[PDB]
């Protein structure tokens, strides 16, 4: 069987890694290529670079990151964040990215999913889904969690697999900035509605949160927070999950 | 160690080239060249890579007149090594491109897998008969090889389907997974290919 994946999320602005929450205290945390190599060195399964470079320089800056990563990294990486049309995604994939992640542009145009999949295969297309509880319903938000789209998560996930997406990146808006663990109820919720691999995002803090995420039905668990600043040893975590039944990817 | 990677496509080939350059850094007199044309001398290691449609890439190899080349390396007992699409090309035909046949260096065919999630994608575990390290490699593929036991090299299961993720007919090697994306063991494997392809 296929391994459950542990994925490192590198937030990048201006070809640099950013740490913080608000851009008042967004500080430089280093080179993404060096940092990504370190994630591979320590056993992280996939990488995800999300770019929040200002709009004017976003397209150029994102292409430089992929090439600089593509020239040194030995694990799959996804690039996403502000990717609004096919040829922008074409640029990025041919420049080296294995998967491109779309959210806002995919809600505002489901067709965009099938475009990239038709030319690059489903495996190339990650759909980010930011979802929140609004009056007892799981709703999809866009514009970085700021616009209610009036679309139920339940209907969107089906459409998204229907459009030929290869993978869902599911962030719980009620759980970002939180360290109390993944939104497992939402993961449980999405799980019977799709066959796509689910990437849990938002809430991780200790090993056992990953066990909770995978119990709840995630195929992979994203996390920035923890791995640097050596809180959770990645191999520690991978052994811990192996111990309690998760089919991790373990290296002798 | 004169290493050749066929660079015509389809798909990304610079990953493999970079991974092959990485894995070869501790070997004496390594050269890695990107081959688009027939060269007059042969390579010790020729890689056939590629990601895509079986029919194309059997097009891009005949168009640039590389079947001759590839088959010469077989007879001159060099090491010929296919990866992802390139491994599939080593067999006679495929369900992906019906009337189109290719290379036929190994006796077999390529078929679509039986899973309803059929970009087989992620880290799955390869077990080898010999030589190459056992562990989890990164797959992204929809078609599998159909061949007879003696030519199997490594076996992996995806959704109850045991299938050949690696093959060998002498000095022909094929790998279904991408070892450039396989992290430490991906480099360990590539080095073992370079090693096998040394002594002759």
């Amino acid at each position: 069987m296929l391994a459950k994946r542990i994925i490192a999320c590198l937030d990048v602005k201006d070809g640099r890694v950013v740490k913080g929450t608000n851009f008042e205290n967004l500080r430089d945390s280093g080179d993404p290529v060096e940092l990504g190599k370190f994630y591979s060195e320590i056993g992280i399964d996939e990488l995800v670079f999300l770019d929040i470079t200002a709009s004017v320089e976003k397209r150029k800056t994102m292409l430089e990151l992929v090439e600089k990563v593509a020239e040194q990294i030995d694990i799959p990486f996804t690039v996403g964040g502000g990717i609004h049309d096919f040829e922008t995604a074409s640029e990025l994939i041919l420049r080296g990215a294995d998967k491109v992640s779309i959210n806002t542009a995919a809600v505002e145009n489901p067709s965009l999913i099938t475009q990239i999949a038709q030319t690059f295969g489903s495996q190339a297309v990650v759909v980010a889904i930011d979802a929140k509880r609004v009056d007892g319903e799981f709703m999809v938000f866009t514009y970085s969690g700021k616009k209610n789209t009036g679309i139920l998560l339940r209907d969107w996930v089906v459409e998204v697999e229907k459009r030929g997406a290869g993978e869902i990146l599911l962030t719980s808006i009620d759980r970002d900035g939180t360290k109390s663990g993944y939104d497992t109820e939402m993961i449980r919720f999405v799980r019977p509605l799709t066959t796509l691999p689910i990437i849990a995002s938002g809430g991780a803090g200790k090993m056992e949160h990953f066990l909770e995420a995978f119990l709840a039905g995630a195929d992979a668990a994203l996390a920035a927070s923890v791995f640097h600043f050596r809180e959770i040893d990645v191999r520690e975590l991978k052994e811990y999950l192996k111990k309690h039944g998760v089919n991790v990817r373990l290296e002798g | 160690m004169r290493i050749g990677i066929i660079s015509v496509g389809p798909g990304n080939i610079m990953n493999l080239y970079r991974g092959v350059k990485r894995a070869s850094e501790n070997f004496e007199d390594v050269s890695i060249e990107l081959v688009e044309s027939p060269r007059n001398d042969l390579y010790d290691l020729l890689f056939i890579p590629g990601v895509g449609h079986f029919g194309e890439g059997m097009r891009r190899l005949r168009e640039n007149d590389l079947i001759d080349f590839v088959r010469k390396h077989v007879e001159d007992e060099r090491y010929v090594v296919g990866v992802c699409l390139g491994m599939q090309l080593l067999f006679e035909e495929s369900e992906e491109a019906p009337g189109v046949k290719g290379l036929s260096l190994i006796e077999g065919n390529v078929v679509k897998l039986r899973s309803r999630r059929l970009p087989h994608m992620g880290w799955n575990e390869v077990i080898f008969k010999d030589t190459f390290p056992n562990g989890y490699y990164y797959f992204v593929h929809t078609y599998r090889a159909v061949c007879e036991e003696e030519h199997v090299l490594g076996t992996t299961e995806y959704d109850g389907e045991i299938f050949p993720s690696a093959v060998r007919k002498g000095r022909i090697l094929g790998f279904q997974f991408h070892p450039e994306k396989s992290s430490k063991i991906g480099r360990k494997l590539l080095e073992k290919v370079i090693e096998c392809s040394l002594s002759r």
